[PDB]
């Protein structure tokens, strides 16, 4: 067993879960965490908070609770959500336009600031278009879309302070920092894409697809034990890592499963553990090596067909074993993934992991949350 | 590789000291501009003259500055008989707004009417205090109670130095089995006085620092006394700076057992004695692992000393500032 | 101040006792510093312009 989960029925659809900050570095759970509305019953962001880990939270359901706190309507689904500081909120909307609140956690509302009306949008057709991915390092935003424009602000400002246009774009999935201001994307294409932020021009910065079958990458992230080394998931199934600050090369390409990576995020206290989560129908926590001989996060849940916790150790006297890291052809195995269903889940929009801790909203009209992700 | 100018920031003035902040990216010049210039080194690197204030009277020669823990604050000396204290406070919360700045002077310790030799703060392990000495043979030993409670200063403790004060130094302590010592560097000339560098330590029971060592060798007047980083090496080693150029290591050999406190018993070898500046050595300044030490002297030049795996120490950099120095140097036995 | 180990903490009884919180203390609280802080808070709360128990201490002291 795995520290099962406190499921609370919020009669709620969740699609954006992202932690209260208070920056600097420290190791709680910020109580307080602002949510972006799939559909609770409009768009909208409310603010919640969580009676963080087990200690002096055991109760008020079973296992602790969130809970809603105020809230405030929103044109446009709320895609991404990410904040600048303590108390200032970045959200794009559908509508294609970029909101930005000061939270009042002591008068529970949410003070709207500032908002480029102005986004990414379509040619030819005229229409407007959300956002692709937010990138927020304070004081500084990037806003990257579907057209392919790039959005350049500092912040405090209701006009766009400057859009990189192409004679060259195209859809992205992905972003994620390099560096301080260096970044990358995963795109549509199998396309991987580097940009400075001093130095940009016409058509991408960077481009990027090789052998080892190339497919559209969703989901992009920089790891838990290092961030200039990143992976990378897509269509194929394969999961692809590399190392990079002005060029690319595989650390792994690990036959992780057979079928488009939607999304992956990282677990904290284990820099080398990974989630996904999946609208193909499923969730899977991801884990270290292979077979049931250790702890089994492969088919680990499920309700029934549930197999964990399988453990043997050498004492290195005449006794030796080896492991898959320790090759560095490419084209490796898969890596324990579990798909997890309680009773019945439905679409999870929003996941959030601190330490062993876990939090995931869904369209499941509920939340799931484990104090431990092991045992 | 940074080929260097004779051009000189806007001080009208000899510059006396930089300070660089304990944890990064900031920088100030005191000068005999009287006027003190705070510099930032920019995401670009580029520092500009983002603060200048006045802080004191006479030649300001030290600015110290202290951990944020200490909070933003910083000590000065000059020819005031007295040391400034300036802490840098801003308005308004800093989320994503940043409001106007100002410099404030906490205090100012008038030190009797003494002109302040060094001044610096107290290491973290012994609370934090501060210190000062003058030309009086006199170290005054200055308090602050509460983290709010900054401006206040009153002297906890005073050490007689005997000869007048010129350099001091700070012994790294990090256990309580371990205590703060001080060494004294005297910068008075008198060929007859041996041990012209004075030691102190913390008597824990008697609450007292008490006279731990001299130096009675020593009858050149000190130009700096440097401790070396200490805190992980299980004795200690002594930079000293006049003509020549003295290390010492410091080794407790007993370290009693009912009459400890006093003196402590320490064997000390001049472990290197250099004159290869060919002219008098102003200042060495550890690296703050302490394992490098830089050395300069009139001559402009700064040589670079580190122990080997036998702990024995040699010259890794000869840098000149009349000249243009030679390339790279590698050599074993 | 001849005692030790057992003595400070022991004296801590009464120390919490006659309620002395105030004011923050360095490397953890010491029971030496806290009788030196609550005497000399003893003092310039009740305070005789003739230093009359400063003699007394002194007097016991020596």
């Amino acid at each position: 067993m795995a520290d099962k989960f406190a499921a609370k029925f919020v009669s709620h659809k969740i699609s954006r879960t992202r932690w209260r900050p208070v920056s600097a570095s420290s190791l709680q759970q910020p109580d307080v965490f602002a949510t972006g509305s799939w559909d609770n019953e409009e768009n909208k962001v409310c603010v919640w908070a969580t009676s963080d880990f087990g200690a002096t939270s055991l109760d008020e359901e079973y296992q602790g609770d969130p809970k809603q706190l105020c809230d405030i309507k929103h044109p446009g689904d709320v895609m991404d959500m990410q904040f600048l500081d303590k108390e200032r909120i970045v959200t794009g909307s559908s509508t294609g336009t970029v909101t930005i609140f000061r939270h009042h956690e002591n008068n529970q509302t949410l003070s709207v600031n500032q908002r480029w009306e102005q986004a990414h949008y379509h040619v030819g057709s005229n229409m407007r278009a959300p956002c692709t991915a937010i990138v927020c390092s304070s004081p500084e935003i990037v806003s990257v879309g579907e057209d392919g424009r790039i959005n350049c602000f500092r912040a405090e400002s209701r006009d766009v302070l400057r859009t990189i246009d192409d004679a060259d774009s195209s859809t992205m999935h992905g972003v994620t920092f390099l560096r301080t201001t260096e970044i990358l994307t995963v795109n549509s294409v199998g396309q991987l894409k580097l940009w400075d932020l001093r130095k940009q021009g016409n058509d991408p910065t960077q481009i990027f697809s090789v052998t080892g079958e190339r497919v559209p990458l969703h989901c992009v992230d920089r790891h838990p034990n290092q961030q200039h080394v990143v992976a990378t998931g897509g269509q194929d199934g394969m999961l692809c890592i590399w190392d990079v600050r002005h060029g690319k090369m595989p650390m792994s390409l690990l036959n992780a499963h057979e079928a488009e990576m939607w999304e992956v995020h990282f677990h904290p206290s284990n820099p080398d553990h990974l989630f996904t989560c999946s609208e193909d129908g499923s969730l899977w926590h991801w884990d270290a090596s292979a077979d049931s001989e250790k702890p089994t996060f492969l088919l680990g849940g499920r309700s029934t067909f549930n197999i964990s916790r399988s453990s043997i150790a050498p004492p290195n006297a005449n006794q030796s074993l080896a492991c898959a890291w320790l090759s560095t052809d490419p084209t490796k195995g898969q890596l324990e993934i579990t798909n997890l269903l309680p009773s019945s889940t439905l679409s999870v929009n929003s996941l959030d992991v601190l330490g062993q801790n876990l939090v995931c909203g869904t369209d499941a009209e509920a939340i799931y949350v484990t104090r431990r992700l092991f045992s | 590789m940074f080929v260097a100018r004779s051009i000189a920031a806007d001080h009208k003035d000899l510059i006396h000291d930089v300070s660089f902040d304990f944890h990064g990216r900031r920088m100030a010049t005191c000068s005999s501009d009287q006027s003190v210039k705070v510099w930032d080194k920019s995401e670009n690197g580029n520092w500009h003259c983002t603060a200048s204030w006045k802080t004191h009277s006479g030649s300001v020669w030290r600015v110290t500055w202290a951990h944020p823990e200490f909070g933003q604050v910083l000590a000065s000396c000059s020819f005031d008989r007295t040391a400034a204290v300036w802490e840098e406070i801003v308005g308004e919360s800093n989320d994503k707004l940043r409001g106007q700045s100002h410099w404030v002077k906490r205090t100012t310790l008038v030190d009797s009417r003494t002109s302040v030799t060094d001044v610096k703060f107290a290491p973290k392990h012994m609370g934090l205090m501060l210190a000062t000495c003058s030309a009086d043979g006199v170290v005054r030993i200055y308090e602050a109670p509460d983290v709010m409670n900054l401006s206040q200063w009153s002297l906890q403790h005073e050490i007689s130095c005997k000869l007048s004060c010129s350099c001091i130094s700070w012994n790294p302590s990090s256990s309580r089995a371990h205590s703060p010592m001080i060494a004294v560097g005297s910068d008075d000339s008198s060929p007859n006085i041996m041990g012209k560098v004075q030691i102190y330590e913390y008597n824990e029971n008697t609450r007292k620092y008490a006279k731990a060592e001299t130096l009675m060798s020593v009858s050149d007047p000190v130009h700096d006394i440097a401790f070396a980083p200490n805190l992980g090496r299980s004795f200690h080693i002594l930079a000293v700076a006049t003509k020549d150029v003295r290390i010492f290591t410091m080794k407790p050999l007993r370290k009693e057992l009912s009459s400890s406190g006093g003196v402590t018993k320490f064997e000390i070898h001049t472990v290197a004695q250099f004159d290869n500046h060919n002219s008098q050595v102003w200042r060495v300044s550890w690296n703050i692992t302490g394992t490098v030490l830089a050395s300069s002297g009139d001559d402009g030049t700064v040589r670079l000393w580190k122990a080997n795996y036998m702990d024995n120490w040699k010259c890794i950099g000869v840098l000149k500032g009349d000249g243009n120095p030679v390339g790279n140097s590698y050599q074993g036995f | 101040q001849q005692g030790g180990e057992a003595a400070q903490a022991e004296a801590w009884e009464w120390l919490a006792a006659n309620q002395l919180a105030t004011v923050i203390t360095t490397k953890e609280s010491s029971a030496t510093d806290e009788a030196w802080r609550l005497m000399i808070s003893y003092l310039d709360k009740y305070e005789s312009k003739n230093t009359l128990y400063h003699h007394c201490i002194i007097n016991k002291l020596l």
